[PDB]
């Protein structure tokens, strides 16, 4: 079955440039015109470029005219978007989508890749175990939490017991304060479970090669 | 640009209830309207195209229609899978414009939060900082007020809130209040209250620890 796979996201300093790839499979690439659609952190979808099957009709969003270059290598089933003069606004999730709705029948979007254009820098996070000591929640229930603060950029992977514990957990979305992110995840287990068992926060900030684990031990 | 004014911008409805999102295009598109559906996991899937042709797979309870320059998607009898974000797409003229969005949330029956206050971790303290995280779980509606109170006083400078999306199973929201302070100031006060006000009850669901010996 059809499947597009974007890939070229990263942290890019303003003014810099990045070149994304969108691999396609399950369809005669060479017959359809592709598109690139972006979506800003918490906003809508926004069309960006469109290249006809032959690469002989290209269109561009007013917002990207001139800075971006769209292209494809038909024999390698890959679409591309070369970016230039990456502003802050350029920050978003870059999905690739097959087009030519005119007759085509099927319609297929990608997963999206993320490109964050900041001046910031990378910054590994600190993981603080949130041992109850007052995590009330009912008494018959004992909630624990985990604090991941001071990282950049997104995303990070938090998990309760290397995956194992995956029920009763509420991971809250990240928030940018100053020029850093903070995220936390709560998780609930029955009184008995903790501390008879060991629940652990495993955080991994990909973009900075950071992987950590926190034994949520009682005390404070 | 051909503006696609989409509405409403969000709406809650109970299951089985019908809904009609609408897109008004500012120019003739001759029905080159399409309706996309973005699921919370990010995933995008087309539902209707050619302004009324359902895609292969899309349940026959979805139906596009057009009258004038007003295009409408009607979901009759809303089931769970329908909880998502919809976008209208007009592919008639070059600068391709999308509608604004509709965030369709599930109308659940009321549910008060489950506040649980957590004092600073000993590892953070030695870092110099001190954060008093305070989770408020499984409530509904989303509307929830949280006041932080270091000792007698209510404080603001330092709060870092972050709500969750409507949960997949219980359809309830969840929050995270995080007051940060320098170890210094934290250890120069004694009580800390995370008091939340929610439509479920009338009396502030208070949760407060306090430092001192142990
Ligand atoms: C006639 P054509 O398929 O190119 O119209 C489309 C253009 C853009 C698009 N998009 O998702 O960005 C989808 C369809
Ligand atoms: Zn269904």
């Amino acid at each position: 079955d059809v499947k597009l796979v974007e890939s070229g996201g990263g942290l890019v300093q303003p003014g810099g440039s990045r070149k994304l790839s969108c691999a396609a499979s399950g369809f005669t690439f060479s017959s359809f015109g592709m598109h690139w659609v972006r979506q800003a952190p918490e906003k809508g979808l926004e069309w960006v470029a469109y290249i006809s099957s032959g690469s002989s009709t290209i269109y561009y969003a007013d917002t990207v005219k001139g800075r971006f270059t769209i292209s494809r290598d038909n024999p390698k089933n890959t679409l591309f978007l070369q970016m230039t003069s990456l502003r802050s606004e350029d920050t978003a999730m870059y999905y690739c989508a097959r087009g030519d709705y005119y007759g085509s029948r099927g319609a297929y979007w990608g997963q999206g890749t993320l490109v964050t254009v900041s001046a910031a820098k990378t910054t590994a996070p600190s993981v603080y175990p949130l041992a109850p000591v007052c995590g009330d929640t009912t008494g018959s229930s004992v909630t624990l939490g985990c604090l991941v603060k001071g990282y950049f950029p997104e995303p990070v992977t938090l998990t309760w017991n290397s995956g194992s514990l995956s029920s009763g957990v509420h991971t809250f979305p990240a928030v940018l304060q100053s020029d850093l992110y903070t995220l936390s995840s709560s998780v609930t287990v029955t009184s008995s479970t903790w501390p008879s068992q060991s629940i652990t926060c495993n955080v991994a900030h990909p973009a900075s090669s950071t992987k950590v684990d926190k034994k949520i031990e009682p005390r404070g | 640009q051909i503006q696609m004014t989409q509405s409403p911008s969000s709406l809650s409805a109970s299951l089985g209830e019908r809904v009609s999102l609408t897109c008004r295009a500012s120019q003739e598109i001759s029905g080159y309207l399409s309706w996309l559906q973005q699921k919370p996991d990010g995933t995008i899937k087309r539902l209707i195209y050619a302004a009324s042709t359902l895609d292969s797979g899309v349940p026959k309870r979805f139906s596009g229609s057009r009258s004038g320059s007003d295009y409408s998607l009607t979901i009759s009898s809303l089931e769970s899978e329908d909880f998502a974000d919809y976008y209208c797409l007009q592919y008639a003229s070059s600068p391709y414009t999308f509608g604004g969005g509709t965030k369709l949330e599930i109308l659940r029956a009321d549910a008060a939060p489950t506040v649980s206050i957590f004092p600073p971790s000993s590892e953070q303290l030695t870092s110099g900082g001190a954060s008093v995280v305070c989770f408020l779980n499984n409530f509904y509606p989303k509307d929830i007020n949280v006041k932080w109170k270091i000792d007698g006083s209510e404080r603001q400078n330092g709060v870092l809130n972050s709500w969750t999306d409507q949960d997949s199973k219980d359809s309830t929201y969840s929050m995270s209040s995080t007051l940060t302070l320098t170890k210094d100031e934290y250890e120069r006060h004694n009580s800390y209250t995370c008091e939340a006000t929610h439509k479920t009850s009338t009396s502030p669901i208070v949760k407060s620890f306090n430092r001192n010996e142990c």
